[PDB]
């Protein structure tokens, strides 16, 4: 067979059926294994090679005549091998780490309907369950009876953009004719420990990161009240403008909580949009053991939730939620007589128009609202709070052992466990302020080791002043107690001596 | 949709000076600074007086004055003469939806004080009328001015909104300072109340003409 | 200088679809936004639609209310602008002007002021034609209730098309004579008045008639007869 | 049974392999069930059902306790039934139409192996992929051996913004720090038909819809070079700035080409930056056989070009490909470090991961070069060679049969026929004007009767002062004459008396 | 107002580390951003680093040279900048000075300017290891060959740390002599010489000395001997 | 790197006027606005003296004047003073990548006149270094005008540029008008070459000085 034939002969051809039916059984039978092989704990997850390696190793090159379907099936084969086993349970190396079977299932159903949420017409499912899942994430929320606004995002970097851009338009609409030179210096306000999206979303909207404001963190990691006030009223005395306040629920850094419903007055007062990012936080909500930690969340203008990072989902799904109805329509689409014409076939009240820069988008809506189905909110709840567990066991052992220090004030947030770990030989010496030279080494060193023996992978960073911690995440679902016990000795026995 | 407020009318004397106001929404005058006044002589193309809130346009002389504050502007005729008596109109940008938005207008007129009161003289339906099936009560509000009026039916005490008009000012030198209001029944209403009036508000003070009962209370 | 010329207007038919034309000249047309007002009797002014610059973009805003029923139309090579009414009603009665952007089209605040104003066409849509004017008497209802002077009147009711022409004492009245603008009552109908005074003392005593003429129809003649 | 199975039985629990490896493989049977009955004449194209009546209908309400495997499964089996296939081959009522077996593969593969592009240390092959095939992508343009910068976008809105971006970058850096209100005014210039992305762009970056200059087209859509020339010397000239000139190779509605080589000597005249959208037209770019139309092409400075709709490819993948190499990395990073340097292993020269808005990447590139090996330049030539033989044959019909005026002069660029179809009844009426009222309501009435019917599809669209025409495009794969001569009587049948 | 003191400088030997501090005062430290420049003698001024307003980022940016060696850092509550410099080579041998933004950090034109420059702290780096003074004399190679008058010269190169203190015929001359300023000469030659002006007759019969003393070493004494 | 190029010396008279040049590339100073220009004395601070192309910064003399066209910057003093004289640095923003870049420096001296013609005196090697095994050959030039002098080294007739340093001005005594120059060779490669020059070129006119061959043709 796959030797002589290529892919001119596959469906949508008379004679493609049966050559179709085998080929699509062959590859999906190699997904099956690789899938099995990848979640097994003796499965070593990287052996790493240089890009030039790689690549001088295998044909890459792109043909001018067809080739043929059984070199196309070794090429999938090829790849498998060589592409990272992401199944595993000691890789934390993301914040997304992992793979969940109905959301795996329902992606490949995704893209196999193979259409886009431009209008009900061409996707009516689909727009139907764009509608009652973010309905249901407004109620989970607490906004009366889901009401509001919303759209599906492909990563939180798009949804801050959109969230500024519509923060903007709600003060005057005048930037989408005049452009942000024909009005007021427009002032942001946003936490110390903010994530980099802020920065681009600023440069790219044409407000500048000189106009976002960076208000001062506590020893815990949360945005003090009196700077916050000092700079909105700073900012108000002298003729410039505060529209957005960029408050931060669970820093993707730290796992740090900004107070909502403090702030929430502070918006109240000075009349400025508040945006509440729970990109890393959002998990949380789901606990009714745990929920009153985001208390003010109610308050909120524009909300970020990202499900993929939090719900297990298939990477890149993010949530905008916004308070006030029409919005997005009105921000976004240039008039527009084609798409929103009244003379459809249904009455326009459903759209569902043009609600964001980019024109069509993908039904990533599907993955999510069939794994609420199978998982539920009770399900969410029991891997958050099983997480939570993990990062007190984790905690206890760190907190009664030699060479490991927290860096953030008290016990464990949320999930992250950002420390530095101290090498036996380090351990002994008297503060003389350079002691910083010795451990920034510490991270990179572990690194190398963790990684060329691929027993476990954790993220390392160091944050402005702040030399070179490990932030250990569990948002693994395959993770066990052994796993940490074995994390805490198999350190131990590569920082000594 | 929004219409700006704007007082019906006001008055002057000539070398005296006058301010018209215009109080809007938030979502209109509140909401820009892109306020213009215009002004409209009867049966010709209205002329740009003030644009972006104080700004005047070429061949206005600078005796006109804009301003604005909050939701509302404001119009000031400084040095008044003859001429400047005219219809004022203000408008604002009012956002995608809206567009624009305009007000009602204010008709200044030069010469001011409440130099005549209004004579009030009224009309009951014909013997011709009520066999045709209808029955019209006339009201004439004689020689006045200020020429702004606001007139009012009462039937027995009650006030009567419906089935009436007033004719608005004309060419005419007499027809201008004068007003003529109809009030319209059938004969089977018209029999119902025994007391009609015809009331008047003007600057001077109000004038109330009434024709009255034929039974005892 | 700028000069826009309005044109089109007339007495129409409800249902019917008309065009009025607005002729510019001054500028250079076709880089230069036009914008249609109407001017409602005894009313504000309010804003129709527009028609952009093609520079900038050129696609016609219209008002929710006429949207899908008129259009804006141009023609760059004769510096000339075009409103298309479709169905009439005769609530769609109105004088409507053109009017021309204030700023130059490159600039930072074109589309937010107009100037240039033409003189405005009017549109009449019909109210149906109907038989000649019905005249009715306004006079004292009782004897000698009068002071000084005495006032008599004519009301002429029931006429459409307009106007009408009014007459007192066969011409002989030039003063003491107050004939008062057209009117429109409930119902569609067209109303009209005239007053005159006179000494209390000729009352009943001298003959007084009120002539009224509508040309499309006949003429009438309408007597004061004494109150008792 | 899947009455006692639920999705927390499934991996990774101790007992989950076995149910996983069955529920896996009957989800799938339901998708080859889906798949090979899309591609069939017989079956209708499409079905019509407004939302409220598929509310009550089906359950879509999302879960709080979990549900079994069952209920997933008709979830699954429903959804697919209401859901309009976008495989059929009488269905012309969007660009995007068709859908081929290796893509499909390729993003099953692709949602499997389950990794983020935004670095190489977690997606290693696919990096190399995306170079490899921007490569060649870049050569077939006519810059000198593939070299230049070139970033996967999930769609052509975006990669207009993406565009834009670095066109604004490189005259002026300082926006990213500034913001818009410290620069000089930033003068676009582009044509009167050109679409309407490219506006709210220019909204969203804060430039403003006002300064971006529209210039006039033809009859045949294409833009006028003196106004062109005498709009720029007039800006110029007022000091405004004039920094992009965004040239359209195939217009969405006529199918139309800009005069690349007089924008090309403008561009070098007043030192201009180039955009040349061919998103609709870049198929054409493969074929050797009328490379003539694309003349110019060679000295653009960034170019458009999107796969999906022109070469076949399973939605979402626009290709943003720019002359300059590292302008990309440049524009897009708000610090110098930045994690990717120097500590870690890999080279800067191919990752070089923070060179885009988003901060993480689809894998789009899989898909098409999976594609390109499969069928490669050869099948994308034919495929267009065929595509472009069917619009010849049409016109051909239609303009010398009665009844049938055209839109725009001449034959079809492209393969768009913007045509409009007169009744028997109307046909008599020669008289100018008053015919208008008739024929704007003629292409509503006709596609509410063919969404009726099922019989066949095609697209509408009235067009600024042009009224309610029909826009037959041949992008579908699927398509042969039979279609188009099924589709020409059923046009005159429905359309009479 | 505004007042910047930069301490911590001295003689460093290569591959050792030392810190700069630059204390502020007349301005609130922890809303301001800070620059770090050094001054080569004769080779004019050159940026180090910057770090930022912490209200506007607070992260610190280098120059190419010093990347992943030096480290610039903050003590908000005490009003302090720092500059720790580690792995020093002898191209980094200047003058370093501290500067603060000129605009406020509110304002548009912030991270742009540098004004309020300190006093600046002197860092030399130096392996030299040469002991004491070496004198070499500077005279006619023969007898009256000048014409009207002779100059005479002692040239002093080795010595370290600078300087050399020189003196003609036993102190005797602070006028009619000129020494000229110390510099550098290639592979570690510090090198310092002074010149005498005498008459041509007087060479060979009368004597001339030049006295050289060095502080960490002892005193030289070289005379002018007649050029036979 | 870039290095914006400035001319070495510049000098005047009192009560006349002085221009100095600071020439960037496209990419500097042609690029940005963001042009300041220092002044520095030997043993103070560097001082602001403009800034954005042609700005003053508080409590510097209204006589100090900037300015720019295309790719080169100017300052220009007016009115000329003695406490004038001084190191003026020109620096510009260079974009985000370089972040700032320099000048090369000028100074300016005040006098602008030739006053006295240089006295120049070179030295063969002392007898000293050449039994160690050393040659170092030095020239002094004594009482140059106004400003700046620059020295060159050539041995028979070819120019030397290794191994040699000058030492910089400095304001005490008459070292600010008086240069020293050594030349540092071995004896078996300074033996090669018959005849040692030291040329020098300054404002007032040139000034050559040598040791003739050991062989004359």
């Amino acid at each position: 067979n796959y030797a002589f034939l290529h892919a001119t002969d596959l469906l949508p051809a008379c004679d493609g059926e049966r050559p179709t039916l085998a080929f699509l059984q062959d590859v999906m039978n190699i997904l099956l294994q690789y899938v099995v092989k990848s979640f097994d704990r003796s499965t070593k997850v990287i052996d790493f090679h240089y890009p030039n390696e790689l690549l001088q190793e295998y044909n890459w090159e792109l043909a001018d005549q067809p080739q043929n379907l059984e070199e196309i099936l070794m090429h999938c084969q090829t790849t498998l091998k060589y592409a990272i086993k992401t199944g595993h349970p000691r890789y934390f190396n993301q914040l997304s780490t992992g793979l969940d079977m109905v959301g795996l299932a329902a992606d490949w159903l995704t893209s196999t309907a193979n259409t886009n949420m431009f209008t009900y017409e061409i996707a009516p499912v689909f727009v139907l369950l764009e509608y009652v899942t973010l309905k249901k994430m407004r109620e989970i929320i607490g906004w009366p009876g889901g009401s509001g606004d919303g759209i599906f995002s492909p990563g939180g970097a798009i949804s801050n953009m959109y969230a500024m851009m519509i923060a903007r338009f709600k003060m005057f609409p005048e930037v989408k004719e005049k452009g942000m030179a024909a009005l007021p210096r427009l002032i942001a306000f946003t936490s110390e420990h903010s994530h980099f999206s802020l920065k681009k979303g600023a440069a790219a909207l044409g407000i500048g990161t000189d106009s976002v404001i960076l208000i001062k963190c506590d020893e815990r990691g949360k945005m003090i009240p009196s700077d916050l006030e000092r700079r909105i009223l700073e900012a108000k005395q002298k003729g410039f403008v505060p529209f957005l306040v960029s408050a931060t629920a669970g820093t993707t850094v730290y796992g740090a909580f900004d107070p909502l419903l403090a702030v929430a007055d502070i918006c109240k007062k000075y009349k400025i949009w508040m945006h509440v990012d729970a990109a890393w936080g959002g998990g949380l909500l789901m606990s009714r053991k745990h929920k009153w930690k985001l208390s003010g969340v109610e308050r909120a203008n524009s909300v970020t939730w990202n499900p993929h990072k939090m719900m297990g989902v298939p990477l890149q799904c993010s949530a905008l939620l916004v308070r006030e109805e029409g919005l997005m329509q009105n921000c976004n689409q240039m008039h527009a007589s084609y798409l929103f014409q009244q003379d459809k076939h249904y009455d326009l009240s459903y759209d569902t128009g043009d609600k964001a820069l980019q024109c069509g988008r993908h039904v990533d809506v599907f993955k999510l609202w069939l794994m609420w189905r199978a998982k539920g909110t009770t399900g969410f709840e029991a891997h958050v709070d099983k997480c939570l567990e993990l990062a007190e066991y984790l905690y206890n052992i760190i907190k009664n052992r030699e060479g490991y220090e927290m860096v953030f004030d008290g016990k464990p947030q949320h999930t992250n466990v950002c420390f530095w770990y101290i090498p036996p030989s380090l351990r002994t010496l008297e503060d003389n302020e350079e002691r910083m030279s010795r451990l920034s080494k510490v991270a990179p060193v572990i690194k190398a080791r963790m990684m060329e023996y691929g027993t476990t992978m954790v993220s390392y960073q160091p944050l402005g002043d702040k030399v070179n911690f490990f932030r250990m995440v569990i948002s693994n679902p395959a993770a066990t107690h052994q796993d940490i016990d074995f994390l805490i000795e198999e350190i131990e026995r590569l920082g000594q001596d | 949709q929004s219409a700006l407020t704007q007082p019906a009318s006001a008055s002057g004397s000539p070398g005296q000076s006058v301010t018209i106001t215009c109080t809007g929404s938030s979502s209109d005058v509140g909401g820009y600074k892109y306020v213009s006044w215009y002004q409209h002589h009867p049966g010709k193309a209205p002329k740009l007086m003030i644009y972006e809130v104080s700004k005047r346009p070429s061949g206005v002389p600078d005796r006109f004055s804009g301003s604005k504050s909050g939701n509302m502007a404001s119009l000031t005729v400084s040095g008044l003469q003859a001429e400047d008596e005219a219809d004022y109109y203000c408008s604002s940008y009012a956002g995608s939806y809206n567009f624009y938005v305009f007000g009602n207008g204010t008709k200044v007129t030069v010469l001011g004080q409440p130099k005549a009161n209004p004579t009030v003289t009224l009309f009951p339906p014909s013997s011709e009328e009520l066999q045709a099936n209808k029955a019209t009560l006339v009201c004439l509000i004689s020689d006045f001015y200020p020429g702004a009026v606001t007139v009012a039916w009462k039937a027995d005490g009650s006030p009567v909104k419906a089935g009436v008009e007033t004719t608005k000012p004309s060419k005419q030198s007499n027809n201008k300072y004068a007003a003529s209001s109809y009030l319209s029944l059938t004969p089977e209403q018209w029999k119902s109340h025994r007391s009609y009036s015809c009331q008047v508000t003007h600057e001077g003070s109000t004038v109330e003409k009434t024709v009255a009962p034929t039974e005892c209370s | 200088e700028v000069q826009l010329v309005e044109s089109g207007g007339g007495l129409v038919q409800p249902g019917r679809s008309l065009r009025l034309s607005c002729s510019a000249s001054g500028f250079t047309f076709g880089d230069y936004a036009m914008s249609w007002f109407r001017l409602a009797p005894g009313k504000g002014l309010e804003w129709v639609g527009l028609i952009k610059s093609r520079a900038i973009d050129g696609t016609p805003q219209y008002a929710a209310s006429v949207k899908g029923r008129f259009t804006i139309s141009r023609d760059d090579s004769n510096s000339i602008a075009y409103l298309q009414m479709n169905s009439l009603t005769t609530e769609d009665t109105a004088i409507y002007y053109c009017a021309r952007d204030f700023y130059d089209f490159w600039n930072e605040f074109s589309h937010r002021t107009f100037d240039f104003w033409g003189q405005g066409t009017l549109v009449t849509v019909s109210s149906a034609s109907t038989k000649g004017p019905s005249v009715f008497p306004l006079a004292p209802s009782s004897k000698s209730t009068s002071g000084g002077t005495a006032a008599l009147g004519c009301l002429v009711k029931d006429y459409f098309p307009e106007p009408v022409t009014v007459s007192w004492n066969s011409g002989a009245l030039t003063s003491g004579v107050h004939t008062f603008p057209a009117v429109l009552q409930s119902s569609g109908l067209y109303s009209l008045s005239s007053v005159v005074t006179v000494p209390s003392s000729s009352l009943g005593t001298q003959t007084y008639i009120c002539n009224v003429n509508h040309k499309p129809s006949n003429t009438k003649v309408d007597k004061r007869v004494e109150p008792k």
